[PDB]
Parts: structure tokens; sequence; C-alpha cells
């Protein structure tokens, strides 16, 4: 794999 | 003189889109190296076979709308980034849309949606500056309308690129619009 944005993460807010 | 129906930047995270299918496509990310955490709609599955990936807003009251002004933002990655495994890369994506008088909810018909068009970046990000977090941001915008139904979705369809999401800001627009200050 590769990411579309620099330095992003997968968020979900809780 | 712009009245706003819809700011996905401006919503900070929270408005939770439909992503279909469960699980493989396009997924809510955050970036927090500025001051401020950066919210995007992402997808890059790239040399991974054909990908049909959809991303859905909420449901967007009209009100008083007739015609539509639909700004995206958003950044789409260099397919020459990727191993030689774009013969299994693109560097557009599409942008639909679906009236309706009620909300289904989570009940999303891709058959029921119109793509307005396809949506291809002036700008590609290069290895380099993605590595020097220096990517490239474009704006595209599209028109739509006359619009007749109580609401609309809009609707992002990816086939295979490596393209995030940044901004969808939807607005019609009355006399008089400029800025102040």
């Amino acid at each position: 794999x590769w990411l579309a944005y620099p330095d992003s993460v997968p968020y979900r807010p809780k | 003189g712009e009245v706003v129906l819809l700011d996905f930047a401006a919503a900070g995270g929270e408005l939770g889109w439909l992503t279909h299918p469960y699980g493989k496509g396009w997924d809510l990310m955050q970036n927090i190296m500025n001051d401020m955490p950066i919210y995007m709609y992402s997808v890059c599955n790239v040399m991974s076979g054909d990908q049909d990936n959809w991303l859905r807003t909420n449901w967007v009251y009209r009100g008083e709308a007739e015609r539509i002004f639909i700004e995206l933002k958003f950044t789409v990655r260099d397919c020459n980034s990727f191993p030689g495994g774009a013969s299994s890369c693109k560097e557009t994506f599409n942008l639909y849309y679906a009236e309706s008088d009620l909300d289904y909810g989570t009940n999303f018909q891709k058959r029921l949606f119109t793509k307005i068009d396809t949506i291809a970046p002036d700008e590609i990000t290069v290895s380099s500056d993605f590595e020097a977090r220096h990517v490239k941001l474009n704006v595209e915008e599209r028109s739509v309308g006359p619009l007749t139904r109580k609401g609309f979705y809009l609707a992002f369809q990816d086939i295979g690129a490596c393209v995030a999401l940044l901004s969808v800001r939807v607005y019609y627009k009355k006399a008089h619009h400029h800025h102040h200050h």
C-alpha cells in the first residue's frame, strides 16, 4: 500500500 | 451573496458520510501536522484491479436553491509514482448527484444517481512533492440545476485513482456576491 495524502491516518469520531 | 448548503471542511470530521462497499474504499482520514487537524476522504487502491468505490453525502435540504454550485478541493497522485503494476491507476474521479423528496438514510442505490462530470486535476502530485509534504491542491467547480425536489445527495465514485478529497462546498448565489473587510 500507498496513501493519497501525506501523514494521514484513519479517523472516526468517538 | 452566497448561501451555503453544505461545507465538508467546516464540519471538522463529523458528517459520517456513507461509503460503499463496506470496508474497501473511501476512508475518512486526519492529518495533524499543522496547527489544526485536516480531514479528508481518501482512497488509493491502485494496483488492485477494477475499483468502484462510492462516497455519498448526507441528504441536503434544497430550500430555495434552484441552481447549485459544487466546489471541490482535492489532490491526485501521479500514477507514475507507483510500481509498473497507469496500467492499474487513474488520475480522475467522478462526481454524481441524485434528487429526492425524502431522505433514504443508509439505503444508497447508485442507479438513482446521474453523473455531473469527470473531475480531473489541473496539477498532479509527484512523489518528490508528496515526500516533501508539498502536495498540489486542485479546485474544481461544477453547477447543477434546475433542482426541483426537496433535497439532493452528492456522490463521488473512485475507479482506481489515488485521491484525497479535502473540501466539498455547495452553495447557491444571490446578487451582490463579493467579500469584505
